[PDB]
């Protein structure tokens, strides 16, 4: 954590905030790829949600509603 | 009003006139037309996925499945 901040002080908000924001960008950009890789890009969005959806599950909350 | 017009060729003609009346009845109740060949099913699948991003709760996962289901027709 210290070595990473020394190599680059730039950081992203944790607690699942980064994964949920990237999933929106990946979903919108999937519309611009007219090819069979489009279904994989949407799958990348849903796969990104599993990290934050797993945190709420381990804490004892409704995953999808909190997601 | 009555419409006077092989035994099989006349039967399909009655179906041809009934199906036309059904389509003509559709334009009456709904004065509009839409493209075929899976055109609305893609727009319905595309724009509903946009709404699911704005909603919250379980509706996003449910409305998204409603959108992906329309893609089976085309």
């Amino acid at each position: 954590v210290i070595r990473n901040l020394i190599r680059d002080n730039r950081v992203v908000y944790g607690g699942g905030a980064a994964e949920i924001s990237c999933a929106l960008a990946v979903s919108q950009e999937a519309d611009k790829c007219p090819t069979l890789e489009q279904y994989a890009m949407r799958a990348f969005a849903d796969a990104l949600e599993v990290i934050p959806m797993a945190l709420s599950e381990n804490s004892g909350m409704n995953p999808i509603q909190t997601m | 009003v009555t419409i006077v017009v092989n035994k099989l060729v006349i039967e399909e003609a009655e179906r041809s006139i009934h199906d036309a009346l059904c389509v003509i009845r559709c334009l009456v109740k709904k004065r509009a037309l839409i493209a075929g060949g899976g055109a609305p099913e893609i727009e319905l699948a595309l724009r509903l996925t946009e709404y699911s991003r704005t909603l919250s709760g379980m509706e996003s996962y449910c409305v998204r499945a409603f959108a992906d289901a329309m893609e089976v027709i085309p």
